[PDB]
Formats: structure tokens, sequence, C-alpha cells
């Protein structure tokens, strides 16, 4: 009876799929942000070994 | 439900300003508001005027 | 239980009330009971001076004047029985007062916790039921073509009849709920 | 395992017990029972909740804020340096707050531990905290709900012109 | 910010996708799970404020705010499930897409980082407010008490508009950091006067001013219960927010302007609970309760010290809880007896005992028992006002006097006395409206034991 | 000789206390035995200054265990 | 030492433990009152402990347990001051508890909420003990605050008296009249010494000013129900008797004594506040003590003994003796509470009378009642060698050598002297005397509950005077020598009343009848403070709000002013516009107007 | 008796007499018994001030 | 205290044969006061407040006059005290 | 004046048709689910663990972090002598005078 479960009980996915869609769109917004990563004048550091970004 | 209309609903639409009513809202709306002000504005001034003096003391008044 | 007031009062009960309040505030006054009983037929010869006047205009104004001299001597903490209106234990048991009809609403568990007493309450229910429209007939008959002009009700005029209006007089609360 | 330095406690002078009377002291009784029957479980809980922690040492870390250009020296509508300054002063409004009640702890134990002797024996912590609490409102208060660090240079500014004017 | 807002907006297609059976059901859950998303946002950086991105950013004030209206969308629909059930499935749906979108809109009110931003969502949280009172509101007044609220909160807010363009065009940005960081202050100018007043009239109608306040007792009164749950908790909290965020800009000028509206205040606290005493309708007696604690917040965000700032939050968030439960008490009362006069109903506490305790946690909430959140914000406010003027205590003890009668008073005259007779339609409460009930108590109780979350920025 | 006494329903209040207890303790049992647990064996970390050369990461500033979680988690 | 904190804290936290239990299944059982009293008693008996500990070595302590939140500078914390205090009246007050749950068990044995009134005591309890263990003015604040609520609730037990209900409704009143000045002190403090921490408030304010004292004070008026806010104590008689016994009786109506004890190092450098105290205490035992003259109801005159003995402990603080304020408070919970436990035994053989008028010849129908209320009011009255002897008497010759105002002292002496005779009245109409109850005599104190809950607080009474005064270190200098008649002063006003009141007692029986004296009526009415104080100020406040605030503003002239008169411009204009005319000619003239207009104007 | 036109407000409403509920027969079964009032009586404008529980104005002996 | 039918009757004409006016061997459950007996109103109010004091229960006096019997006094004070046995 | 149906009685108790009601709606299935999802997704799930998420929120609010810089601010102040709070939030050479 799965078909039927989820023919009128799939709208639970809808919110869900919006909170994961709404951390994806944070995160690239995050990265449209990164302007200064690790130029400020109090974290700056240099990177440690294997590292790209500070994510900041 | 006749007293509580009387003694909300019915109220305005019978009201006429008449020269009691007028007075009595003057009063009793006003008055108190300016008396409150005369109050206060002269409290604050004096506070005021002995801060600038430096004769006030706030010795550990340190959280306003 | 109260009987319906009448529109005045006589002054035959005028009298008497007067009468009731002076011998309870003597009683007030005069704690010790040897002193109250003399006090007491004192005024009960007081009012028997006056018993047989004539003159209603003469009664009238001494009925007065022994109001204004009650008021005078009143006890400021009259005596007041527990239970009497004002007193300690007035309207104490209110609260646990609970009306008949919060019965209707129990959950069928609680019903079945006991089955008997709500037979019997389907029975009271069943009797209302049938006699409400009997006592509505006798109340429109009796009942003048102005309107009733006093709180009295009738009794039962027929057997297999009951008393109109009397369910919450039967079912009120007892007194004494706990 | 708080620093005695930061949080100053006076030497124990504790008296000797000098019983006088053959009755028992029912208190040493009571305490002992209370030792016996209270304190060596507790004590025997946490000696296995340290050994238990002593297992898995594990250390986090005070971190450490490199100072910043104050807005003394930030530059009009420089928004980059305005804000290091800004939240450095922040931070400095927070510590200030923090040595205050570090003082007016002191003030707090010093008046309990003196006892009916408070008035003189803790002097030196009122005088500690009136200096500090001085400092403390010249230094912060009426600057409002929506302090800042412009605002604080501007009530220190008024303070030093007042104080040239006091100089004639 | 998106993590709230697009979950939020994804209740909507489920809301009208789902089953007739499931809305309510389905509803509740992804409000409940959306406002525990929310819980994150309480974790503030205390040097500065969260900026997720240009457009939105969080402080210690939005987020107990955001909180506080996710957290609140859920009771409003168990508590508007009961008087709805008759209406048909679309009128339903559409009741709960308003509710979604003033709740959308009230999370990027408090989340906007631009002051224009910030005005046009509060404006648009009229027409879903307008709609619900003028359409499920049950009594015929109910179309003048929206247009009431409307156009007091219309007439407050087109100066304000006005005014955030000017500043657009002098200081050149209306992003909120932007104007505290640079905030030139004001002068005692008559421009400078009236751009005050233009800043300060539209949150001023929003918070219930004396005076100013006609709208509010019609309003909570006509609307639905839902309608007067976000009304008093989150809605008049849109002036104390838009406030304490506007005070920057008006920095000197501030201590000239605010003695007209510190004394009507101050003397609207106590005529509002002196009319609490002989109001004869249980909402109305609400609503002027939630009027005198508007006053309150009032003077302390006038008199701008950072002790009455942090009061201002705290009374912000318990008053939003404690009139929502006020109102969802009244609520079961109007729906069992259809008549909201207090007098009528009588004697409620053998009837409905647990109820009844509701009642008085509820009412001993609303006359600020410590250590309750309440007191709490409003000790502070007193403490703040005693430093600005030590006459402040006599208006605000007697004021403390009044809620504490008024609030008793209530209490005794809806839960205690003689039952009345005649009403027999009262029947046991349902596990419904006792949850909402709790679901009202016990987050204000709990926030007792952790109370920097609801002190604000300034903690 | 005992005399009915008349009360209102309460199998649905109790019902709601029950179903209300049941549910704050289905969470509450389970997290009040993992605080302890955590308390007890992981326990609460040692204030050390930082190696010198070292850059913590930024869970690794709070004290209490589950704090630095949710840090490290969810922050 | 390390006991101490231990043991200190265990005493408050045990009480809280039936609260919590309340949600289990004990609640429903007949066992939840026996479990309530058992808890009181342990508590009892572990506060036993620390009170010996201080008691060999002065070991006082204070424990910030907890650190509620700190706002910048003013730190917040849970701490409980257990000083001397603290340490005495915790035994003091849990023992009165005690005696008084074993008495309610008997006393409210139909109550079907019993479970309910255990509960609010042990709430009360809880309160009362945070108000008493308090280091900060917040915590202080939230005891004072809940033994008002629970007052409140207590007193309005029969929610059917409207009576009740008014009670409670004033009483809450007046201690919120109370709270105002408590609020102001809480305000003052904050301000000016920068925290709410007893400590740090005594460190700083070296020589108190007078506004934060004056708050306190009256506070202290609200709670100890002084004079102009006394009536709410009388009046909290409408409650049950085990509820008057316990808190408007004995442990709640001194909070605002201790509130004043606890701040007496600002106390002593303030003379005025002194002064004022001294003098407010006066008035409220000569006013209630002459009102207790008077009464015929015997829990009306408890409760006004009550509110005299508390103006008597008012009285000793302005006198700048507050460790004798605090000692007579300790007595004044055993002997009262005893005396209210014997009235309520009264009341419940009598079936519910309370009017000693109706109530005769007890002397011998309850021996064990009458053994116990003659006791209780020796040490009232202050027969030697009781535990009022050791309170009261000191009291007397601290006030009489000492600088006073000599019209509280006269006012004091005659008090004393009106205690004696209400004592007197008391005793002389219920247990002397024949009887007058109705017929059917259902006397029977023969019930264990009773007797030995009015035992232990018997024997209290007789012995722990002596004791305490013993154990407890010397803290006041004392009065060694004085005039002969100034020692026996206390002696010789106590008899001259005790003769003076039998005398006229005896009286009675006479076959005289008078009608009653102005004096007489002014007592009985209560000095008429109820009756005009009640009606004024409440009816013209009510009015007020209705006629101005309601009406006059609200619904009449800010409706006026804002919408009601834009709205009728607007209505006003529309008709003008929408003239409903449209004629061709009219309006085509108007063109004409206006294109001259607009060449004039605008070129 | 209608309360004087005098603007108030009250118009058609009867000034009844300003007898507080407490003076009202308590014997006397009343349809409110706890307002010591029947239904359908005119209801004092200023009752809620006059209820049993609040200002009286019953007759003192002094 | 049941305070039973029987016991009331019991007690309410104990204190009628206590009442020396009314002659004891002729007072009997349905003795009209006014008629059977000699006494008067007055007579009827101070049997009222004995009755009353017995009882220690108030009798309002619309109802109080209105009594004229014993059985009456017995039967109305059942019916304030819930007496049905 | 117009031709209206009659005006619905009070709605009909949910306790007549189903005595646990539970409220929330008509039919009992959906009024259990509804009391489940309720009391669930509230109490056990918002109302526990967030209140437990918020208890053990991590301090970023810098409240030890600050202490501890207070602690070793007085240590260090009073080893050296200097004042413990200096009067001048800014260094006073900084500034510049008008």
């Amino acid at each position: 009876n799965v078909l039927q479960i989820v023919r009128d009980h799939w709208v639970h996915i809808l919110v869900p799929v919006g909170f994961v869609f709404g951390c994806y769109l944070d995160r690239r917004s995050d990265e449209k942000l990164t302007a200064f990563r690790n130029k400020s004048l109090l974290f700056k550091r240099e990177l440690r070994p294997n590292e790209e970004v500070t994510w900041k | 439900i006749r007293w509580t209309y009387a003694r909300s609903a019915n109220i305005y639409p019978n009201f006429r300003p008449t020269p009691k009513t007028s007075l009595l809202g003057a009063l009793f709306g006003i008055g108190p508001l300016f008396f409150w002000y005369y109050v206060f504005k002269t409290d604050r001034d004096k506070k005021e005027k002995l801060i600038q003096e430096g004769k006030l003391d706030q010795t550990f008044n340190i959280s306003y | 239980a109260f009987s319906a007031p009448a529109a005045y009062l006589t002054h035959q009960q005028k009298v008497l009330r007067l009468y009731k309040r002076a011998l309870r505030h003597l009683e007030s006054w005069c704690v010790h009971r040897d002193k109250y009983r003399y006090f007491a037929c004192l005024m009960r010869a007081r009012f028997d001076e006056h018993k047989n006047e004539k003159d209603m205009v003469k009664a009238t104004q001494l009925l007065r004047q022994a109001e204004e001299e009650f008021w005078y001597g009143q006890h400021p903490q009259p005596y007041i029985f527990p239970e009497s209106p004002g007193g300690t234990s007035y309207e104490r048991y209110e609260c646990y007062k609970v009306p008949e009809w919060c019965l209707d609403d129990w959950h069928p568990s609680e019903k079945a916790m006991y089955p008997d007493y709500f037979a019997k309450r389907e029975q009271w229910k069943r009797l209302r039921r049938e006699s409400w429209e009997r006592e509505v007939k006798q109340l429109q008959e009796e009942t003048p073509p102005g309107g009733p002009r006093t709180e009295a009700l009738p009794p039962a005029r027929k057997e297999g009849d009951l008393p109109p209006l009397w369910w919450h007089i039967v079912t009120r609360p007892r007194e004494r709920p706990m | 395992s708080w620093d005695k330095d930061v949080y100053p406690e006076p030497p124990r002078r504790t008296p000797a017990p000098a019983p006088q009377t053959s009755l028992p002291n029912p208190v040493t009784y009571l305490t002992k029972i209370f030792d016996l029957l209270v304190d060596r479980p507790v004590t025997l809980a946490r000696e296995f909740i340290e050994q238990q922690h002593a297992k898995n040492r594990y250390y986090y870390y005070h971190r450490e804020f490199r100072r910043v250009p104050d807005i003394t020296e930030c530059e009009e509508k420089d928004i980059l340096c305005m804000f290091e300054a800004e939240m450095q002063w922040r931070r400095d409004y927070k510590v200030d707050q923090e040595i205050v009640n570090i003082i007016q702890e002191r003030l707090k134990a010093c008046q309990q531990r003196e006892g009916e002797s408070y008035r003189q024996n803790c002097a030196k912590e009122l005088e500690q905290f009136t200096q500090v609490s001085k400092a403390f409102q010249d230094r912060y208060s009426d600057l409002g709900a929506h302090y800042s660090a412009r605002k604080c240079l501007a009530k220190q500014k008024q303070r030093m012109l007042a104080e040239r004017k006091a100089a004639k | 910010m998106l993590k709230i807002i697009i979950p939020t907006t994804m209740l909507l297609p489920m809301t009208w996708m789902s089953k007739h059976n499931m809305i309510w059901i389905n509803a509740t859950v992804h409000s409940l799970l959306i406002s525990l998303i929310s819980l994150s946002l309480l974790n503030q950086l205390g040097e500065n404020s969260l900026n997720f991105s240009l457009t939105f950013f969080s402080d210690s004030l939005s987020a107990p705010l955001l909180v506080l209206t996710t957290w609140l969308l859920p009771l409003m629909l168990m508590a508007s499930q009961s008087h709805l059930s008759k209406e048909t499935t679309t009128r339903k749906k559409l009741y709960i897409t308003m509710l979604i979108l003033l709740q959308l809109f009230l999370i990027m009110t408090f989340t906007a980082t631009e002051l224009i931003l910030f005005y046009i969502l509060f404006e648009a949280t009229l027409v879903p407010t307008l709609i619900i009172i003028t359409r499920w509101g049950n009594q015929t007044e109910r179309l003048n008490a929206g247009l009431y609220f409307l156009f007091y909160t219309l007439a407050g807010s087109l100066p304000l508009l006005v005014a955030l363009v000017y500043i657009q065009n002098t200081t050149g940005s209306l992003n909120f950091l932007i104007i505290h960081y640079w905030s030139h202050p004001l002068s005692n100018s008559w421009s400078n006067i009236f751009m005050w007043l233009a800043c300060i009239m539209a949150f001023m109608v929003k918070m219930p001013l004396y005076g100013l306040h006609l709208w509010l007792p019609k309003a909570h009164v006509e609307a639905p219960i839902a309608g007067s749950m976000v009304l008093a908790a989150v809605l008049l909290k849109l002036g104390g927010y838009g406030m304490m965020r506007i005070t920057t800009i008006l920095n000197p000028l501030t201590n000239y302007m605010a003695y007209p509206f510190l004394m009507l205040s101050m003397w609207g606290m106590i005529m509002t609970s002196s009319i609490c005493l002989r109001q004869t309708d249980l909402k109305s007696l609400i609503a002027y309760s939630s009027v005198s604690h508007m006053a309150l917040v009032i003077v302390a965000i006038m008199i701008q010290t950072p002790w009455s700032f942090m009061g201002a939050t705290a009374l912000m968030i318990a008053h939003g809880l404690t009139s929502s439960m006020l109102f969802c008490l009244a609520n079961t009362n109007y729906e069992r007896v259809h008549s909201r006069t207090m007098i009528l109903a009588r004697g409620l506490q053998t009837l409905l005992p647990l109820m009844a305790t509701w009642w008085l946690m509820a009412s001993l909430t609303n006359l600020a028992l410590p250590p309750s959140i309440n007191l709490i914000g409003e000790l502070f406010i007193i403490t703040a006002s005693f430093s600005w003027s030590n006459i402040t205590i006599i208006l605000m003890g007697m004021n403390m006097m009044i809620t504490a009668l008024y609030s008793l008073y209530m209490l005794i005259t809806t839960q205690r006395g003689k039952y009345t007779h005649h009403i027999n339609n009262i029947k046991a409460s349902f596990t419904r409206e006792n949850a909402l009930m709790a679901l009202h108590i016990l987050p204000l109780l709990l926030l007792t034991l952790n109370p920097k979350m609801i002190l604000g920025p300034l903690y | 000789k005992r005399l009915f006494i008349i009360k209102p329903s309460g199998f649905y209040d109790r019902r709601f206390l029950k179903l209300m207890r049941f549910y704050i303790l289905l969470t509450g049992i389970p997290v009040a035995i993992g605080i302890t647990l955590v308390n007890v064996f992981i326990g609460e970390a040692e204030l050390a200054d930082i190696p010198e050369g070292y850059v913590p990461e930024h869970w690794e500033y709070f004290k209490h265990p589950i704090s630095r979680w949710i840090a490290r988690t969810f922050y | 030492m390390n006991p101490f904190a231990s043991l200190t804290l265990t005493t408050l936290i045990i009480l809280t433990i039936p609260i919590m239990m309340s949600n289990s299944n004990i609640y429903k059982t007949n066992l939840y009152p026996n479990y309530v009293k058992t808890t009181v008693s342990y508590a009892f008996t572990l506060s036993l402990v620390p009170l010996l500990m201080f008691m060999h070595t002065g070991q006082e302590m204070i424990i910030s347990n907890w650190h509620w939140m700190t706002l910048q500078t003013v730190e917040l914390s849970l701490s409980f001051k257990m000083d001397y205090f603290s340490v005495m009246f915790i035994p003091v007050a849990l023992f009165v508890t005690w005696s008084i749950m074993e008495f309610s068990m008997w006393y409210m044995h139909s109550d079907p909420f019993i479970n309910r009134f255990f509960k609010y005591l042990v709430l009360f309890l809880i309160t009362m003990m945070i108000l008493v263990t308090a280091n900060n003015l917040f915590q202080l604040f939230i005891g004072w605050e809940g033994v008002g609520i629970m007052s409140f609730l207590l007193i309005g037990w029969w929610h059917g008296r409207t009576d009740a209900n008014t009670a409670a409704l004033q009483a809450i009143l007046y201690n919120r009249i109370g709270d105002i000045g408590f609020v102001l002190s809480m305000a003052w403090f904050l301000t000016h010494s920068n925290a709410w921490d007893l400590q740090q408030i005594f460190m700083l304010n070296n020589e108190c000013p007078n506004m934060p004292l004056i708050g306190l004070l009256l506070a202290a008026a609200g709670k100890s129900a002084q004079f102009g806010l006394h009536p709410w104590l009388p009046s909290a008689m409408e409650g049950p008797t085990p509820v008057s016994a316990l808190l408007h009786s004995s442990t709640m109506v001194v909070a605002g004594v201790f509130l004043l004890i606890r701040f007496y190092p600002l106390m002593e450098t303030n003379k005025l506040v002194q002064t004022m105290t001294l003098c407010l205490g006066a008035i409220t035992t000569l006013f209630t003590a002459l009102c207790a003259i008077t009464q015929n109801d015997i829990k009306k005159i408890v409760a006004f003994s009550t509110s005299s003995q508390l103006g008597l402990m008012m009285v000793t603080i302005g006198i700048n003796q507050p460790h004798l304020a605090f000692l007579h408070i300790c007595m004044h919970a055993f002997f009262k509470a005893m005396l209210f436990m014997c009235s309520g035994s009264i009341i419940h053989s009598l079936n519910d009378e309370q009017d000693i008028r109706k109530m005769g010849g007890l002397y011998k129908a309850m021996p064990f009642t009458t053994t116990a209320l003659i006791i209780g009011s020796l040490a009232l009255t202050g027969m030697p060698y009781l535990t009022g002897f050791y309170s009261k008497d000191l009291i007397i010759e601290a006030v009489n050598m000492s600088y006073t105002n000599a019209w509280a002292l006269l006012m004091t002496l005659i008090a004393t002297s009106l205690t004696a005779a209400y004592s007197t009245r008391i005793i002389f109409f219920a247990f002397l005397g024949k009887p007058r109850f109705p017929p059917l005599v259902l006397i029977n104190e023969n019930n264990p509950l009773l007797i030995n809950s009015i035992k232990r607080l018997l024997i209290g009474s007789i012995f722990a005077g002596f004791i305490i005064s013993n154990n407890i270190p010397p803290m006041t200098v004392p009065n060694t020598t004085m005039p002969l008649y100034m020692k026996m002063t206390a002696l010789i006003v106590t008899i001259m009343g005790f003769m003076l009141a039998l005398e006229l007692n005896n009286t009675t029986y006479y076959l005289k009848f008078k009608y009653p004296s102005q004096t007489y009526k002014f007592s009985n009415m209560l000095g008429y403070y109820p009756s005009i104080m009640h009606r004024l100020p409440t009816y013209h406040n009510l009015s007020m709000s209705q006629k101005s605030a309601s009406s006059l503003l609200d619904l009449i002239w800010l409706e006026t002013i804002l919408p009601k008169t834009t709205s009728f411009i607007q209505m006003k204009m529309s008709i003008m516009v929408s003239n409903q005319k449209g004629l061709i000619k009219l309006y085509f003239l108007s063109f004409l107007i206006t294109i001259m207009i607009s060449m004039t104007l605008f070129n | 008796e209608p309360y004087p036109d005098d603007g108030m407000g009250y118009g058609d409403y009867p000034k009844l007499p300003d007898r507080s509920q407490q003076e009202r027969d308590p014997w006397y079964d009343w349809d409110h018994p706890d307002l010591r009032l029947n239904w359908g009586e005119p209801i004092h404008w200023d009752l809620d001030m006059y209820i049993r529980n609040r200002v009286d104005t019953s007759p003192t002996p002094v | 205290p049941p305070l039973t039918l029987e016991a009331i009757k019991d007690r309410v004409l104990y204190v009628l044969k206590l009442y020396d006016k009314i002659d004891p061997e002729k007072l009997s459950v349905n003795s009209h006061f006014m008629k059977d007996l000699g006494l008067d109103s007055l007579d009827q109010v101070e049997i009222i407040m004995a009755m009353e004091d017995e009882f220690g229960f108030e009798i309002p006096d619309i109802d109080a006059e209105k009594l004229m019997c014993p059985q009456e006094i017995v039967d109305y004070i059942a019916d304030k005290k819930d007496v049905y046995e | 004046i117009r031709l209206q149906e009659d005006p619905d009685p009070e709605d009909e108790n949910l306790y007549e048709k189903n005595p646990d009601s539970h409220g929330y709606d008509k039919d009992p299935i959906v009024d259990l689910w509804n009391m489940r999802v309720v009391f669930f997704f509230g109490f056990s799930i918002v109302l526990v663990l967030g209140s437990t998420f918020v208890a053990y929120l991590p301090d970023y609010r810098m409240q030890e972090w600050a202490r501890r810089e207070a602690e070793r601010l007085v240590k260090y102040r009073e080893a050296n002598g200097l004042p413990l709070m200096e009067s001048n939030c800014f260094d006073p050479n900084k500034i510049q005078l008008p």
C-alpha cells in the first residue's frame, strides 16, 4: 500500500526539502561574501598546511 | 445585554459636547498630564543643575 | 424553600420582625442567659402595653419611635448564626455544591463506576421529561389572564402530576455536599 | 583553582577547641556521623569520577585577541577600521564590567567574613571599589542604550575640555 | 535566515495541497519544526550581530521575537481549529495561509537589515491581519475595528516612509549597521523635530500609546482568537522593535522630545489599569492590560538606558506570552457560553478546575509575580525610571498595585463564586485547550531559568 | 449509607496529564540519562594555556562538552 | 563548618520534595498529609543541627550556590544568608508548621481537598524560608511575593464565600501597597550601592539616607499589618483556622519586622526612621489592643493580639534593639500559634461557632484546651519565667530605660494593660461561666493529633524562652540597674489590666442594661477605619475609573478628537465635492474662473 | 427615571437607586444568588462597582 | 450527628414541653399554637426563636411566621438540613 | 425580511459522538493523531529538546572569556602596581585636542 501512502501524504516532504534548500542557498550567499576571508586585522593567520580557506 | 451595550456602545451616540462634558474632559484628560510634566521637569532640571555644579553624589552609581 | 414574598409587610408582620430583632440584639447585649431572660420578659411586657392600641396612627407612630430606639440601641456586632447571612460559615460550602447536570458530561468509564445511581438518575430524567408538558399546561390554566401576580406556584391538582417547576428545588445540591 | 591574587582571602585563624565541661559535645559526634555517612561516600564518588576524567583528559583554550587600531586612529566613514575599533571597544567594555564584578565580589566576601567588624576591616576593599566605580562611571555611564566607541571618545573629549577650562 | 524563511514559504503549498482532514495536523507539525529550527538563532555573539547576508541580520533583540513568532503560529492553529470546523476546506486553507503569510512577513521584518524593507514588510503585515479580523470576526463591529486598526497604523506609517526616504537621500543608506556606525547627532531644529516625530509616531501607534490606543480594544475584542493572539504577542512588539532600532538616528533630540510621550505613557498606564478595574468585557480587560504594559515598554525605550532596554525586551516577550494565553483562556469560555460578559459565567473553578489553575498562573504572571520574566522586565524598567527620576516610583508602584487588583479581580469574578445556575453547556475541557495553555505557560516559566536569552543585545 | 458526590468528568483531564507527562518524559529521561553520563564520564575540559604555534578550533574555547558539541556541529 | 552548608541547604530542599511528589500518586492517596507532616518534622530535626553548631561556635555562612544572571556590573546569584536569624528562625518555623499540620489533619479532615490544603501549607513554608534565608533583595522579594500569593490563595480557601474573596483581595491590596515601598528600596539600592546583596549594601551605606529606609518601613508596615495597613490581618481570619494560626498569626505577619531586623545596621544610622518605626509600633499596639478589647469573635481577638505584638516588635526596633525583637518573634510564634490552635479546637467542638457570646463554661468541658489557653495567655501577658517574660519584659524594660518619645512609651504600657485585658476577656467569656452553646453537646478533645500538636507548643511556650535565652550569645548590653518601679512596671501594668478587666467582666452579670457608650462603639467598629477607608477611596477610585477613564476620555473625548472629527470633516468635504448636481452650465463657469485665476497667479 | 441628559452618554438608561447589593435581602430567592439579582431586572449602571465584593453602601450603626 | 426525623421531632417537642405557657399534656405534633393552643403572635415568635436557638440555624421571618404547627417546624428543619429519614 | 436558515444550535459537543473526543476534529482517528502530533512535536521535541539545546548553547557571548581576561588583567595590574582600571578608555597621546 506504499503507493497509496505516498500518493496522499507526499506533502510532508516539501518543508524539510525547503530547509535543505535554505541551507544550500545560505551557503551560496556565504560564498558571495568571501571578500575578507582572511584579510582582517584580527583573525588574519597564515593558512595552516593542507588548508586553502578559513571559511570566513 | 442592555447593561453591556449601555456601558460600551451607547455612550458616544448619546454624547453631546456640553460645557460640563467639555470642561471635565479637558481637566481630567490634560491637567494631570501637565501636572506630571511640571513635577518631573522641575525634578530633572534640578538634577541636571546639581550635576553641572558637580554638587551631586554618584560615587557608586555605575548602573543606570 | 423560601416562601414567595408579599407586596407589602402588614403592620402585624412589621411589629413581629421588630420584636425578633430587638430580642436578638438584646441577647447580643445580654450575654448571660438570666439577664437576657429578665430583659426579654421586660420587652414582652413593653409590647403587651400597646398590644391593643385601637388608633392605627398611634400604633404606627409607636412603631416608628420603637424602630428609632432599636437603631440607636442595636448592638454594633450583633450575634449572627454561623450559617446565616453575614455569619462566619455563610456560603462556606458553596464551592462544593455541584449542579446535577455536570453528571451528563461524565466519561462512560466514570459513569460505569456507579451504574445503579445512574439508572436511578435516568429514571428521574424520564419522570421530569414526562411531567414537563403537563406542568406547563397547568401553569397556563391557573395563570390569570393578566399574568402571574405572585411568585407562588400551584400544587399538583391531580394524581400522577408533579408540582409545576419542581426539578431544581427537588434536585438542589445538598447543603453539605463534600 | 582560582588565583589567590585575583581573589584575595585573608589567612584563616581558627581557635583551637578548649573544652571546659565534662558533658559530651553533640556537634562533634554529629559531625563524625555526617563524615562517615555522607562525606566518605561522596569522596569515593568524586574519586571515581576524577579517575574517569583523568582517563580521557582534553584541553580547551582561552582565546587571545590581538590589539587593533582604536577609533581614535580610525578614519571617518572608514567602516572597516571603525568596525574593528568598535568591536574592540565592546570587548573592553565587557572586560571592565568583569573587573568591576571581581572587585564587588571581594567587597561582599569581606563584608561577610569580617562579621561585626565589617565597617572597619573592609575599608580597603571599599576604597578599591570606590576607585573602580568612579573610573567605570566616568568611562561608560550616560553613554545611553546605543553606546558606541565614538560616543565614549566624545565623552572623553568633553571631559578633557572641561579639565582645560578648569586649568583656565 | 532562509533556513527559516523557505520552509515557512513551503508551508503554503503543503497546506493548499494537503487533504481536507490533515490540514491542521500538517500545519502544526511543520510549524513546530520551523520553531525548533528557529531556536538556533538564540546563540548570539556578544559583540556583534549575526549578519547572515546583505538583506538579513539577527541580534539578541530580533532572535527572541523570531522565536516567539515561530512558536506562536502552531498555538494559533490549535486555538483556531475549534471555531473554524464548520468552514469549508478552501476557507480553512485561506485562513491558514493568512496566518503563514503573517508569520513570514513578521520574520522578514525582524531580520531585515534595511529600514525601508523593514517598513515595507511591517506595513505588509496589516493586510493579513485586516483580512483575518474583517472576514472571520464574529460580530458586526469587526468592519469598524478593521477600519480603525488599518487607518491608525497607516496614518502613523506614511510619515515614517517619507522620513525614511529623506534619510536615504541625506545619509545615503538605510542599512541599520551603517546607520549605527555613522549615526551623526541631530540638531534641535524644527525640521529635525518633525523628522523625530515622523520616525517615532508610527511605532507609537503600533505600541498602543495613550490617546493613540483606541484601535487596540476594538481590534482585539472583535478579532478571532488567532488574530488576537498575533496582535497581542507580536504585532505590538513590532512597534517596540522599530522604536529601539530607530532611536539610533535621533540621539540628542530624544531628550527634548521624550517628555510628551513619557508623560503620556506614565499617566496612561495608570488610566488604562483603572479602566481594567471597571471593564465589563474580558477581552477588553485583557486589551487594556496590554496597553498598560506596552506603555511601560514605551517609557523604557524613551528613557534610552541599558537597563531600560533590557527590561523592554524582557517585558515584550513575557507580555506577548501572557496576553496570548489570556486571550486563549477567555476564548475558551466564550466558545462555551457564547458571550464575553465577565459576569455571565461565574464559579467556573468548580466546573473546570485545571482551566482554573491555568487562569491562576496566567494572572500571576500578568501581575508580575517573581521570578517571572514579566517582573524581571518591569523591575528593570522601574529601576531605569528611578535613575531617570526618583518620582517615577510613585506612578510605577500605583500601576503595579492596580495591575494586581484587576488581574485578581478578573480571576475572582470568572473563576470564583457560585456557578451560574442556568448555564448548562459547560463541558469538560478538551485536551487541545489544556495543551494550548500549557504550551503558553511552560516556555514562560522556563525562560526564568536562563533569562539572558530575552534580555536583549545590551545584556 | 454512602451518598453520591456530584463532580465533573475527570477522565479527560487525568488523561491529559498522563499524556503530557508521558510525552515530556519520553525525551526527558533519555536526555537526563545522557546528561548524567556525559558529565560523569566525558566531563568538562580543563583550562590550559594555548600551546605556542597552535590555532585552536572554535569549539575548543568552550568548557562544557555538550556546548562544544553544539558549537562544532551547528555553528 | 563543612557540614553546616550541606545541612542548611538540605533543610530547605527537603521541603520541596512533597511538592515534587504532588504530581505522583501520593497526592491522590490519603497518605499525602502524613507524608507532608513527616517531611516537615524531619526538616525540623535536621535544622536543629546547624542551630547547635551556631550555638557552639557561631558558625555563620553565606552560600551563593547558583549564578542566575550577571547584568553588566551587577551579579545576581541565588545566595542564602545562614546567619543567626535564619539558623534560629528555621527551627522555630518548622516546629510551628509541624504542630499546625498535625492539628490541621484533625481540623481539616472533612475537607475534600485536604491534600491541596497541605500542599499550599508547604508552599507557604518554602516561600517563607526563601524570605528568611535570602542574601539578595531580589530573592527576598521572591519570598515576599510568594508569601503574599500563598496567603491570598489560602485565605480564599472556600471560593464560595464572597467575604473570603474580599478578604484575600484586601490582603493583596495592602501588601502590594507595602510592596511599593519595597520596590523603592530595591531601586534605590541598585542605583546607589550597585548591588542587591545585603553584604555590599551594608558595606557601602555607612550612613544610610532616608528614602530606602522609609521604603523598607512601608513594606514592613504592609506585611506586619501596621496602622493604615492593619485591617487586612483581622479580615484574614476568614480563612481556615490552621491557615490563620500558621501564616497570619505567627509566621507570615512577622515578615515585615524580620525585613527591618535584617536591615538593622542601616537602621542604626538614621534616627528619623527609628522614630517613625517607634511611633507606628506604638499606634498599632494601642489601636489594635483597644479594638480587641470589645471584639466578640475569638479569632478576631487573637488576630488583633497578633497585630499588637507585631507593633510591640516594631517599637522594639524603634528603640534600636533588633535582636530583642527577633527573640520576641521567636516566642510569639510559639504562644500565639498555640492560642490559635486552642481557638480552632473550641470552634470545631462547638460546630463552627466563633462568637464568644455563644461559648461558655468550657473550663471543665475541655480541660486540655483550657490548660493550653491559660498557659498561652499567661505567656502572652508576660507571666515571669515563661516565654513571654524572656521577650516582653525585656522589651518594656529597654523601652523605659532609653531615649524615647514619651507618648510612645505611654502607649506601649497601656497596650500591655490591654493585652492583659483581652486575655481576661477570652478566658472569662469562653471557659468561665455557664454553658451558652446550643443544646447538643459534641465537645470531644480526645483526638491524638490535636492533643499532641498542642502538647508540643505547650512545652515550647513553657521552656523554649529559657532555653533559647540561655543559649543565644549576648547581643545587647543589659540594663543592669534600674529603679524598682521601672523594673516592675510590666507586672504592675499587667496586673492592673487583669483586675480592671475582671471587674468589668463581672459587672456583666448584674441585671442592668445600659445603651452603648461612644467609646465602646469606636472600639467595636474597629475605629471606623474599615467602614470609611474601605468605602470612600474604593468608591472614588472605581467611580473615577468608570466615569472619566472608561467613558469621558476613551469612549468620548479621544475618539472625538482624533477619529471622529476627521471622519466628519472628510464626510462633509465628500458631500461638497459630490454635489450630485452635474449641470454643464455650472461647472463650465468654474473652468472660466480657474483659467482667470491661473493666468493671474501663475503668470 | 432616566439619567439627566447632560451629555454624559447615559441616555435612555434609568437612574436606579444607589443601593449596594449587600443591602438587598439575602433570604429572598434571587435568580443570581451570588449577585442578589433577578433575571430581567434592570441592572444598575455601576452594578460592578456595587457588587458584594466591592464598594458597599449598607447602613452603618454610627 | 445524623439528625434523623424522629430526633428533630423529639427535640421540638422537648422545647415545647419546656415552655411554661404550653401545658405539656395537650401538646401534640398537630397542635396548632394559634388555634389548638392559646399562644398569640408574640408567642409564635418566641417559640420560633427557641427552635432556631436549639438547632442553631436561623429561620427566615417570612418562613418563620408561617409555621403555626410543631410538625411544620419539624419538617421545615428536615428540609433545611436535608433529612430524608 | 429575508429567507434565512435558522441559527444552528450550539456546535454539537465532540463528546457526544465520540466520548474520548480529544477535540481537534470530529473523526476520532484524526483526533488521536492530532493530539499525538501536538504532544510529541511540542512537549517531547520542542520544549524538552530545545530547552536542553538552549541550556547547553555554546557561550559565544564570551562570558567565561571575559572573566578569564579580567582575571589575567587584574593579576597583572596588581602585580605591577598599575591601577586596576585606567581612567582613560583610549590613550591620551593619540588624541589631538583642538
